[PDB]
RNA sequence: GGGCCUGACUGCGAGGCCUGCAAGCCGAGCAGGGGCGAAAGCCGGGCCUAGUGAACCGGUGGUCCCGUGUGGAAGGGCCAU
RNA sequence: GGAUGACCCCAGGCGGUAGGGGAGCGUUCCCGAUGCCGAUGAAGGCCGACCCGCGAGGGCGGCUGGAGGUAAGGGAAGUGC
RNA sequence: GUGGAGCCUGGGAGUGAGGGCGCGAGCGAUAACGUCCGCGUCCGAGCGCGGGAACAACCGAGACCGCCAGCUAAGGCCCCC
RNA sequence: CUGUUGGGAAGCAGCGCCAGAGAGGGUGAAAGCCCCGUAGGCGAAAGGUGGGGGGAUAGGUGAGGGUACCCGAGUACCCCGUGGUUCGUGGAGCCAUGGGGGAAUCUGGGCGGACCACCGCCUAAGGCUAAGUACUCCGGGUGACCGAUAGCGCACCAGUACCGUGAGGGAAAGGUGAAAAGAACCCCGGGAGGGGAGUGAAAUAGAGCCUGAAACCGUGGGCUUACAAGCAGUCACGGCCCCGAGGGGUUGUGGCGUGCCUAUUGAAGCAUGAGCCGGCGACUCACGGUCGUGGGCGAGCUUAAGCCGUUGAGGCGGAGGCGUAGGGAAACCGAGUCCGAACAGGGCGCAGCGGCCGCAAAGUCCGCGGCCGUGGACCCGAAACCGGGC
RNA sequence: GGGGGGAACCUGGGGAACUGAAACAUCUCAGUACCCAGAGGAGAGGAAAGAGAAAUCGACUCCCUGAGUAGCGGCGAGCGA
């Protein structure tokens, strides 16, 4: 369906995989929205007039003082009093339909694949945990850092070598997600990663 | 908290397949000796509640 | 496609209605509540689904009917759920209650009863009950009804 | 998060207060008083925009009338004569003529008498 | 005024009046079994419009529908009052 | 009309309280941002007869101020006295 | 008769203190800026505009914005005007 | 590292370098490489812990047959009064027990919703028992949390000052500068204060210190006002001043002109509120419901708690829920069913668009918006009622 | 060995009223607020004289669900396994 370049010692070969041809910007939007929303801490809080510290005494008599009527000084009308309808601890998460998430993953990859920004790699030459090593291979693959790259592979050693780059996001293949894909300019995948990606969207 | 079903409504009424609301006729509980047989017969039937009064009771039965 | 390109469809995300914020909003002062009265108060009215101003309510004047039940409650008897022949079309070979459950046709904890809307198909269908027409269409179609217990 | 008033209100008030420059006492110094005065001034302008068109016409009619009676007839006669003559030169211009170009106005008075 | 009578029916009820609701009112026709009439037909109380009271709770006659492991029973439901 | 909110032409509507609907402006915060504006001066303040917008507002220029601010596009509210 | 007409399903209301005036009645005293109904109207919400000296509801007229242009309505044309 | 602007480099420019470390905070401004850190590692003599690893210890162990000795007492059980359970005296069982009566030891007894039979379940009247669970004074980590009227009542010597006999009530108050370099000396003055000198990039940064709005008070300048009638403006013209066929300020005369808000049939109203300015101040959130709406899948849709993974990575989990059939009080029947003697009549129910394909759809899930139920539910306000204390 | 103290948390012994039912007494609020005793780092519970219909399960505790179901109720407001 789509044609994907692949770096191998045999050279830049191609691969065929069926990612959707249709992109639904709203759907991808919905997934990102759900992602960024369920990670919220919801730790904003305030005190109601009952949680405020002051007493419950009526500060001066109801009538006949020539002043306005009042109750306790915790009333939200007073300065220092409680708040009205302020924030309390909150859970912003919700359960986005699994089929939507799955479809979103496929769509996000497809969009990159369609741009030609998607690259699959067989192995990572000389990289063994050193950043200078990843830069070697990266440069060799056409990745000079002029474009931000989401690197997805299970080889911890490759992730450790590339994590500190300003232009690189790193991910275990189990961790593939549409936010990170959309954030980046290029998607680079381990064949083992590209394999489990195929399994999740299948 | 989740809404509670009104038990007075559950015992007096039924929501039909299309969402009409059907209850027994009123008026043959007692004092029937001088009522015509045409009355007692017709009052043993079920009837459909007027749209407004029907729409209200349906909200009292959220889990039917 | 980048983050700046992510947008919801028109009408997907709508602005909320804020009342009580100025004349020009058309929702100022009274904040769409009108003037005075119980309804305009914080707390408002009684349940509009029932309360009728003090008179005997529409609902309460209607008579009750039927067995309402008594403590200790529901009486355990077997329950039957029907599924039509037309639903049985999707299958081939044998059908049993457990199969119809996975298909999402027969709910759990319910006994199976085959009903007659639709057409029969030469299958082995094992259930607790068949309607009169269910048996006829099934015996006619070369299907095998099996009576469970 | 919290969104306190902060900057917004001071700015709205200054808009008004600048619009109220020149007014008497607190009307140009107090926001609230400035606003009450500005409301009136908006309605007055709108009303006086509409009535300025009247104020001038009445002046024009007075002036045309003054020059007409010098030639032995009145305004109401002069206008009718002009209508019968089919002269459609307006009152703004008739008045200007009556003062700046008196012989031209004389000729118009002539055609006004001739028309009837 | 008189004769024979019990339709002062059971099962329904097209279609309308009125009408916020709930009620209230009128009702041709079909089936069951009757009454009167040679018959056509009439009769689902009274020339008509007042003589009334929703639900809840409970009494009585019937029905034999539910019956808390099962058979019953206690107690309910349904029809009538 | 052109084909689609591209702009133009012709026509008609446009007082408004309770109130329904629509389109926007601005305030705090998040993504955009390991970015961008910034001591050749951030925010905030004081001016303006200038520019854009029907308006809410947004620009630009001068003075003050001396270290922060933050786009297009989206998100969420302790959001306008 | 194509109208901010009408009918059907549904979402959201507000109102359930009205008032003057004209005509038709009751009540009152062929009284009330009286009261209670009816048909209409206006004010309510047109305390925007011209007239009535001034004056919500009487006469004229339904104010999208602009003009130092023109025609009229009621009412007016001796001076204030 | 160097150059350059600058009081100051981390700015800009030139040439480099590290990275399992480009989280973050400092440093005279904006620093991966100056500092503190960060990734990744290392660390306890002493005290505490030690649920994991190891070892002891206590403790634990047969089968037939006979015997009918034992198996928890004012107990079971029954009645009266009550509590507990969803159960409000109801057909009212079960569990508990204040009063009365009052057994038995496996052929004993309790229970399965009055009661009886049958069939089953269980072992009362003695005791102990981890973990999974609740909480946050304390320590740490993290925020689409606050930023000095906010956030705890308290950022500051606050449960303080102050008030109260007492229980108890309960504030206000943060900021010089990069560095005190915190202004030597001289002058007027009793001092306070100020003027010079000096410091600093800046002193209307001078300690009564960042910024420094408004009301409010004053000084100087321009225009104007002592024959004039006023919701204070507005429209026109003219005079004067200013900035250079225009504009700004001012106001002499002429025209017009009944504050704002609230409540009302109706207010400029001699009806409510407001001295003025600044800041605080009222339609929200959760769960459920009902419409609408943006998408996903569609006779199907969807998971919950949890489990795994991440450390702002997502996945698993099908228990369950909604829908796929209705009608009936129910037994029950079922595209029908209920009433009925009816095969009568009636109530309530049943039946996509194009070339196997595409499109659309029941339904359902998630988001979003309107409104509704439940809670304080738009905010403020009673008089009162109750508990425990003073 | 006890005594007294500890922010909440926990068991036990006692235990309101405003409020809601658009009045009120049953009912609700609610075995809540509060008082007292006690226990600890947790407390409680716990090894069937159970459940309840499965010819079945197998201590207790805690979450999801079953379910706003079964039912309870001046069969009202509501309460709720
Ligand atoms: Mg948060
Ligand atoms: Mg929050
Ligand atoms: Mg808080
Ligand atoms: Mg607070
Ligand atoms: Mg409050
Ligand atoms: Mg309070
Ligand atoms: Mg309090
Ligand atoms: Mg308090
Ligand atoms: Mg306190
Ligand atoms: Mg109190
Ligand atoms: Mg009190
Ligand atoms: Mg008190
Ligand atoms: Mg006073
Ligand atoms: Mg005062
Ligand atoms: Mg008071
Ligand atoms: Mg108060
Ligand atoms: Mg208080
Ligand atoms: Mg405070
Ligand atoms: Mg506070
Ligand atoms: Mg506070
Ligand atoms: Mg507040
Ligand atoms: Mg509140
Ligand atoms: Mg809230
Ligand atoms: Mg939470
Ligand atoms: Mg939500
Ligand atoms: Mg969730
Ligand atoms: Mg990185
Ligand atoms: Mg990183
Ligand atoms: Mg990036
Ligand atoms: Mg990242
Ligand atoms: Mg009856
Ligand atoms: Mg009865
Ligand atoms: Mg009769
Ligand atoms: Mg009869
Ligand atoms: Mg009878
Ligand atoms: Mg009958
Ligand atoms: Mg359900
Ligand atoms: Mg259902
Ligand atoms: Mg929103
Ligand atoms: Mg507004
Ligand atoms: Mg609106
Ligand atoms: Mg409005
Ligand atoms: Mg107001
Ligand atoms: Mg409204
Ligand atoms: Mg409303
Ligand atoms: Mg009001
Ligand atoms: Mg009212
Ligand atoms: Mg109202
Ligand atoms: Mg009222
Ligand atoms: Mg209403
Ligand atoms: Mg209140
Ligand atoms: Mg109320
Ligand atoms: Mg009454
Ligand atoms: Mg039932
Ligand atoms: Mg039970
Ligand atoms: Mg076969
Ligand atoms: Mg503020
Ligand atoms: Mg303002
Ligand atoms: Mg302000
Ligand atoms: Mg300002
Ligand atoms: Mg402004
Ligand atoms: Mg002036
Ligand atoms: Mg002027
Ligand atoms: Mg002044
Ligand atoms: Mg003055
Ligand atoms: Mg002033
Ligand atoms: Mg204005
Ligand atoms: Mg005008
Ligand atoms: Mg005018
Ligand atoms: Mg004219
Ligand atoms: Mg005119
Ligand atoms: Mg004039
Ligand atoms: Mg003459
Ligand atoms: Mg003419
Ligand atoms: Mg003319
Ligand atoms: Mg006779
Ligand atoms: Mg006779
Ligand atoms: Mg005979
Ligand atoms: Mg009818
Ligand atoms: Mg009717
Ligand atoms: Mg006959
Ligand atoms: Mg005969
Ligand atoms: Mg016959
Ligand atoms: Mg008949
Ligand atoms: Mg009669
Ligand atoms: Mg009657
Ligand atoms: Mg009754
Ligand atoms: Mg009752
Ligand atoms: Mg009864
Ligand atoms: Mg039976
Ligand atoms: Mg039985
Ligand atoms: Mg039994
Ligand atoms: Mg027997
Ligand atoms: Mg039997
Ligand atoms: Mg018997
Ligand atoms: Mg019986
Ligand atoms: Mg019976
Ligand atoms: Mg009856
Ligand atoms: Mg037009
Ligand atoms: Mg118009
Ligand atoms: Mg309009
Ligand atoms: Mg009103
Ligand atoms: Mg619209
Ligand atoms: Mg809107
Ligand atoms: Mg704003
Ligand atoms: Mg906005
Ligand atoms: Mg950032
Ligand atoms: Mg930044
Ligand atoms: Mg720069
Ligand atoms: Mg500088
Ligand atoms: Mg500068
Ligand atoms: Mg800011
Ligand atoms: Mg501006
Ligand atoms: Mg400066
Ligand atoms: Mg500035
Ligand atoms: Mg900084
Ligand atoms: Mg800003
Ligand atoms: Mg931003
Ligand atoms: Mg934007
Ligand atoms: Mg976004
Ligand atoms: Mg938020
Ligand atoms: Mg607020
Ligand atoms: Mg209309
Ligand atoms: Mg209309
Ligand atoms: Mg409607
Ligand atoms: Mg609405
Ligand atoms: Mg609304
Ligand atoms: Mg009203
Ligand atoms: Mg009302
Ligand atoms: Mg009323
Ligand atoms: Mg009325
Ligand atoms: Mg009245
Ligand atoms: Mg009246
Ligand atoms: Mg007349
Ligand atoms: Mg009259
Ligand atoms: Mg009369
Ligand atoms: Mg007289
Ligand atoms: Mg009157
Ligand atoms: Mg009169
Ligand atoms: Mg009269
Ligand atoms: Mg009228
Ligand atoms: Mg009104
Ligand atoms: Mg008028
Ligand atoms: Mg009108
Ligand atoms: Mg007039
Ligand atoms: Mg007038
Ligand atoms: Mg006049
Ligand atoms: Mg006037
Ligand atoms: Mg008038
Ligand atoms: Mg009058
Ligand atoms: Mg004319
Ligand atoms: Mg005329
Ligand atoms: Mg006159
Ligand atoms: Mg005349
Ligand atoms: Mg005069
Ligand atoms: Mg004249
Ligand atoms: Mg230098
Ligand atoms: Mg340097
Ligand atoms: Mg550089
Ligand atoms: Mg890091
Ligand atoms: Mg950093
Ligand atoms: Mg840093
Ligand atoms: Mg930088
Ligand atoms: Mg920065
Ligand atoms: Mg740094
Ligand atoms: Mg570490
Ligand atoms: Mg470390
Ligand atoms: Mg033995
Ligand atoms: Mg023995
Ligand atoms: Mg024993
Ligand atoms: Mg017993
Ligand atoms: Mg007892
Ligand atoms: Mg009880
Ligand atoms: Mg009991
Ligand atoms: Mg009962
Ligand atoms: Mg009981
Ligand atoms: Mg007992
Ligand atoms: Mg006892
Ligand atoms: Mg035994
Ligand atoms: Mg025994
Ligand atoms: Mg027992
Ligand atoms: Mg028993
Ligand atoms: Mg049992
Ligand atoms: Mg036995
Ligand atoms: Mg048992
Ligand atoms: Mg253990
Ligand atoms: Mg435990
Ligand atoms: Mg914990
Ligand atoms: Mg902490
Ligand atoms: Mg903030
Ligand atoms: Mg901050
Ligand atoms: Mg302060
Ligand atoms: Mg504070
Ligand atoms: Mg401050
Ligand atoms: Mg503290
Ligand atoms: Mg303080
Ligand atoms: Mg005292
Ligand atoms: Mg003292
Ligand atoms: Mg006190
Ligand atoms: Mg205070
Ligand atoms: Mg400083
Ligand atoms: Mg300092
Ligand atoms: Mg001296
Ligand atoms: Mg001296
Ligand atoms: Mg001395
Ligand atoms: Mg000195
Ligand atoms: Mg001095
Ligand atoms: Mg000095
Ligand atoms: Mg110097
Ligand atoms: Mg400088
Ligand atoms: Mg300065
Ligand atoms: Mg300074
Ligand atoms: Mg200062
Ligand atoms: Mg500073
Ligand atoms: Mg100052
Ligand atoms: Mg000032
Ligand atoms: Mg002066
Ligand atoms: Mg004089
Ligand atoms: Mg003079
Ligand atoms: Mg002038
Ligand atoms: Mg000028
Ligand atoms: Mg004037
Ligand atoms: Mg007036
Ligand atoms: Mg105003
Ligand atoms: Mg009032
Ligand atoms: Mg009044
Ligand atoms: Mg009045
Ligand atoms: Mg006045
Ligand atoms: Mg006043
Ligand atoms: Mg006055
Ligand atoms: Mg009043
Ligand atoms: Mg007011
Ligand atoms: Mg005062
Ligand atoms: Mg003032
Ligand atoms: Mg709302
Ligand atoms: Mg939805
Ligand atoms: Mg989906
Ligand atoms: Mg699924
Ligand atoms: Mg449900
Ligand atoms: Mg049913
Ligand atoms: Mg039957
Ligand atoms: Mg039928
Ligand atoms: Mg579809
Ligand atoms: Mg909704
Ligand atoms: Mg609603
Ligand atoms: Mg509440
Ligand atoms: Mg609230
Ligand atoms: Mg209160
Ligand atoms: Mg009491
Ligand atoms: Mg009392
Ligand atoms: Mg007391
Ligand atoms: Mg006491
Ligand atoms: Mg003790
Ligand atoms: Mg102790
Ligand atoms: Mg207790
Ligand atoms: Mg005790
Ligand atoms: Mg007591
Ligand atoms: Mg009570
Ligand atoms: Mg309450
Ligand atoms: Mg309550
Ligand atoms: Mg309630
Ligand atoms: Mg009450
Ligand atoms: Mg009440
Ligand atoms: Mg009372
Ligand atoms: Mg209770
Ligand atoms: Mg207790
Ligand atoms: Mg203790
Ligand atoms: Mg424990
Ligand atoms: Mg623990
Ligand atoms: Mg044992
Ligand atoms: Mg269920
Ligand atoms: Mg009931
Ligand atoms: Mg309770």
């Amino acid at each position: 369906v789509y044609q994907i370049p692949v770096l191998s010692p045999s050279g830049r070969r191609e691969l065929a995989a069926d990612l959707p041809a249709e992109i639904n910007p709203h759907l991808l939007w919905e997934v990102v929205r759900w992602q960024l929303a369920k990670r919220r801490r919801g730790t904003a809080s305030t005190k109601t007039r009952g949680e405020v510290a002051y007493s419950g005494r009526k500060i001066w008599p109801q009538k006949h003082t020539g002043r306005a009527r009042h109750g306790d000084i915790g009333a939200p009308i007073f300065v220092g009093g409680g708040v009205v309808f302020g924030p309390k601890p909150r859970d912003y998460s919700y359960t986005l339909p699994k089929k939507v998430r799955k479809k979103g993953l496929a769509m996000a990859v497809a969009d990159r694949a369609r741009e030609g920004k998607l690259l699959l790699v067989e192995a990572f030459a000389g990289v063994n945990g050193k950043t200078k090593e990843f830069l070697a291979w990266a440069k060799e693959a056409g990745l000079d850092g002029s474009e931000s790259v989401l690197l997805v592979t299970g080889n911890e050693l490759v992730r450790r070598a590339a994590r500190n780059l300003p232009w690189v996001v790193t991910l275990a293949p189990e961790g593939l997600n549409v936010y990170d894909i959309v954030r980046t300019e290029r998607l680079v995948m381990d064949l083992d990663a590209w394999e489990v990606f195929q399994n999740r969207i299948g | 908290p989740k809404m509670k079903t009104h038990k007075g409504a559950k015992k007096r009424v039924k929501i039909t397949a299309s969402g009409k609301v059907v209850a027994m006729k009123t008026g043959k509980r007692h004092l029937n000796w001088q009522k015509s047989g045409k009355e007692i017969r017709q009052k043993g039937r079920k009837f459909v509640l007027a749209k407004p009064e029907a729409e209200r009771i349906k909200l009292l039965l959220p889990y039917e | 496609m980048k983050l700046s390109d992510l947008r919801p469809n028109p009408g997907a995300n709508k602005r909320r209605k804020r009342v009580g914020r100025g004349p020009g909003s058309g929702h100022g002062k009274t904040a769409t509540r009108g003037h005075k009265g119980q309804k305009s108060r914080s707390g408002g009215l009684k349940d509009p689904r029932r309360f009728e101003g003090g008179r005997s309510t529409t609902l309460m004047r209607l008579p009750k009917r039927g067995m309402q039940g008594q403590v200790p409650g529901e009486i355990k008897r077997p329950r039957y759920q029907g599924v039509n022949l037309k639903d049985l079309a999707r299958f081939e070979g044998e059908v049993t209650p457990e199969l119809l459950v996975r298909a999402g046709l027969l709910k759990k904890g319910y006994r199976l009863k085959i009903l007659g809307e639709g057409e029969a198909k030469p299958l082995k269908v094992v259930a607790h009950a068949f309607s009169k027409s269910a048996l006829e269409k099934l015996k006619a179609a070369g299907g095998e009804p099996v009576l469970l217990e | 998060p919290r969104a306190k008033t902060g900057v917004v209100r001071r700015r709205k008030h200054k808009k008004i207060l600048k619009l109220a420059k020149g007014y008497w006492g607190l009307r140009s110094k107090s926001f609230r008083k400035a606003r009450e005065t500005l409301f009136a001034a908006g309605n007055y302008a709108y009303a006086h925009r509409k009535r300025r068109k009247r104020d001038f016409r009445r002046l024009w009619i007075v002036r045309i009338n003054a020059a007409c009676r010098q030639h032995g007839l009145n305004y109401s006669t002069f206008i009718h004569g002009l209508k019968k003559a089919g002269i459609e030169v307006d009152r703004k211009n008739l008045a200007d003529l009556a003062v700046r170009e008196p012989q031209v106005f004389a000729e118009l008075v002539e055609r006004a008498k001739a028309a009837q």
